[PDB]
């Protein structure tokens, strides 16, 4: 992650502001939507659209994810209880990691337009990668 | 398999697509959020900045045939495995590019429909979008099977 | 794919695996080296520890269950699609288990199989059996397709 | 990783000892063997059975595999020729890394039977995968 890659992804996630946890709420349903076989994650939770509880998960992804912006240099010490959850308390298969960096990014897409240059395009897509490794570095 | 719903949907969503340059953006974008796939165009130019890349007359022409390619997969989605058969055979035994990078460049032609058609662009489109663009890439990938 | 002689070898080398502990030593070998396909098999026991896992008498029987498909599946080379139907609905509309880790699984039986007969897994068996393992994790992934 | 990931990867790999560049080779055949789409990367190479340029490229590979088991705790600092020359030159499809790691894994199995407990897979398995983060982290 370069010093640009730091810098278009710090703009974008600002743009996207006090939106974050709507953004990551609709990066959910997509998910959900889109590949199915991620909701068995969520045996007990309402995965219906405009469930609250997908509204309050969402919130909290995309917090987790404000704060990994916030310590893009040190994002393996922000993130050592949530990687300790997914990799040992919910086992979570990696390839799912990608599939909600996917919808992540199609939501940052379809929401802002213009920031969504190839560069920050490619910026967003190594940081999201680099916070789904983080996650997964437990295995 | 798509429901009646989703092909309607589908066709609808791309009857406004731009034939001349979402191919062009969806290639460009691809070499270069995954710029080991330049490895496939070094006859392609300059490649090596995002500007250089998203501004090559070859990448764009070459984005329009995927386009291309793409609409007529879309126009027959029951005989994906039949319509791709020898554009399977040329990607697997002449240029031998992995079957990951057809999911790498349908997930980012499914980023550029997004970027496009913005709240137009539902999480229901996206997800039948999907579908076809992983339909796509198993029948493009077949000769490899 | 196999020629005549890659069928010849892989039939000669499977006629000297013990039926009852290479399936269970692979599927402890794919416990522990991927964790995250312990979620499959919480009613297992105890999987906390690699020692807990190839000392688990139902990942042994398990193992015996899959190394029993395996020889089917060989046994019928030319109908991997068909042999594995009924198993690749249990596994896609009942588990949900990602198809990455059939190929995963192959691997490490490859693995499995080199460690057990040493010299005699030359490079060529071995890509005979890569052949076998590609084919059986496509037949046991057709449902998602 | 971990400490006693680094013990067994260790052991192994001195069990290896002075057969490192045979063991390379034969893990370069197999892999061209296996998966003949890697042959493509080596053009300009004799891929027949046997061959020097082959037997030179093991030992190259495996030199640089000892000198990541001696630098474990730095591998990203020792390897960051090699990554800049697989990325930017050679460009190479970061599956063949996984390919030549099963490869590798196939041929320390093949050659070290005792060796090859479950556990010493495991921590081989990560060391390589390690490798291959640390010479697919500059595109
Ligand atoms: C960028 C990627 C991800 C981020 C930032 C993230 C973040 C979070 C956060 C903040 C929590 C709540 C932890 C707490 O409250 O202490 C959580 C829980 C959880 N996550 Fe993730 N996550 C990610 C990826 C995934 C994926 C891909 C899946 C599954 C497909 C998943 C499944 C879960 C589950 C099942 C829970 C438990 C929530 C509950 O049971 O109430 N996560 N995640
Ligand atoms: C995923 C969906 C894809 C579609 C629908 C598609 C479609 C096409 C089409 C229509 C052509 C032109 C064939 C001709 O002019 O005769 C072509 C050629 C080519 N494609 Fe693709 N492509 C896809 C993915 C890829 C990817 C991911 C790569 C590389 C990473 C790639 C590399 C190439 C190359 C190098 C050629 C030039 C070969 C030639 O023109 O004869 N393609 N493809
Ligand atoms: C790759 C080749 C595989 C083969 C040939 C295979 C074969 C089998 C067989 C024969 C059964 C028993 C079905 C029955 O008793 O009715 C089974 C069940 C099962 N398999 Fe697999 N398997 C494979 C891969 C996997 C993988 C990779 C996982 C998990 C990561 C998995 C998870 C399960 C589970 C949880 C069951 C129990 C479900 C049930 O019996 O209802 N399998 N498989
Ligand atoms: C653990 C993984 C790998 C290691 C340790 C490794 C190591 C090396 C080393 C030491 C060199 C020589 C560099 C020099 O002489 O300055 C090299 C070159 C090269 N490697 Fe790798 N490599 C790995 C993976 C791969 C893979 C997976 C491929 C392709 C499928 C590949 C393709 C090449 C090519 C084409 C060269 C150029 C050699 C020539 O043109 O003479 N490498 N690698």
């Amino acid at each position: 992650l370069s010093p640009a890659d730091k810098t278009n992804v710090k703009a974008a996630w600002g743009k996207v502001g006090a939106h974050a946890g709507e953004y990551g709420a609709e990066a959910l349903e997509r998910m959900f939507l889109s590949f199915p076989t991620t909701k068995t994650y969520f045996p007990h939770f309402d995965l219906s659209h405009g469930s609250a509880q997908v509204k309050g998960h969402g919130k909290k992804v995309a917090d987790a994810l404000t704060n990994a912006v916030a310590h893009v240099d040190d994002m393996p010490n922000a993130l050592s209880a949530l990687s300790d959850l997914h990799a040992h308390k919910l086992r979570v298969d990696p390839v799912n990691f990608k599939l909600l960096s996917h919808c992540l990014l199609v939501t940052l897409a379809a929401h802002l337009p213009a920031e969504f240059t190839p560069a920050v395009h490619a910026s967003l897509d190594k940081f999201l990668a680099s916070v789904s490794t983080v996650l997964t570095s437990k295995y | 398999h798509l429901t009646p719903e989703e092909k309607s949907a589908v066709t609808a969503l791309w009857g406004k697509v731009n034939v001349d340059e979402v191919g062009g953006e969806a290639l460009g974008r691809l070499l270069v959020v995954y710029p080991w796939t330049q490895r496939f165009f070094e006859s392609f130019g300059d490649l090596s900045t995002p500007d250089a890349v998203m501004g090559n007359p070859k990448v764009k022409a070459h984005g329009k045939k995927v386009l291309g390619a793409f609409s007529d997969g879309l126009a027959h989605l029951d005989n994906l495995k039949g319509t791709f058969a020898t554009l399977s055979e040329l990607h697997c035994d002449k240029l031998h590019v992995d079957p990951e990078n057809f999911r790498l460049l349908g997930n980012v032609l499914v980023c550029v429909l997004a970027h496009h058609f913005g709240k137009e662009f539902t999480p229901p489109v996206q997800a039948a979008y999907q579908k076809v663009v992983a339909g796509v890439a198993n029948a493009l990938a077949h000769k490899y099977h």
